[PDB]
């Protein structure tokens, strides 16, 4: 959507053709696909039905970013408004 | 400011049994946040490295490649 369009060119920070922008929006349905398929492993794995916190936590450090040097709470810092590190980070 | 149910509804799209505990949809977020990160500066190296002023198609779709590539779980 128009939300993938803002986010996108926030990080690019130079102009973006129309078609660009729609393999973005491709990509970014591929994306949740394959993690999709990523959660239901841990889920499944863990014997439960559920996504919880460390599931996601873990999808991010197999993705490279949660590291040593740069724990989940940092990025939840940097990246995430207000009100969301509220719930996330409420200590 | 983000549509949470949104996220919810795209998960179960792929997946209808899975079951997000409560805050969790936020973090799902976030990863997808870094994805587009990623893939934004990958795409701008790729224009970068053509002179090209503009993102274009195919500077996205050769960084989609490699930023899926590193996005496996």
């Amino acid at each position: 959507s128009s939300l993938i369009k803002q986010i996108f060119s926030h990080y690019v920070k130079t102009p973006v053709t129309r078609d660009a922008y729609k393999i973005v929006e491709k990509c970014s349905e591929r994306y949740f696909k394959q993690i999709s398929s990523d959660l239901e492993a841990y889920s499944q794995h863990a014997g439960r039905k559920t996504v919880e916190m460390a599931d996601v936590e873990l999808l991010m450090r197999r993705q490279g970013l949660v590291t040593d040097k740069m724990p989940l709470h940092v990025l939840v810092e940097r990246h995430l408004p207000l009100e969301y590190r509220k719930l996330l980070i409420p200590i | 400011t983000v549509p949470r149910g949104t996220l919810r509804k795209i998960i179960k799209k792929h997946k209808p049994h899975l079951r997000l505990a409560a805050n969790t949809d936020l973090l799902v977020h976030l990863s997808f946040l870094l994805f587009l990160h990623r893939l934004a500066e990958e795409a701008r190296t790729n224009a970068f490295e053509n002179k090209s002023k503009i993102i274009k198609p195919e500077h996205t779709i050769a960084a989609a490649k490699v930023i899926l590539k590193k996005s496996r779980g």
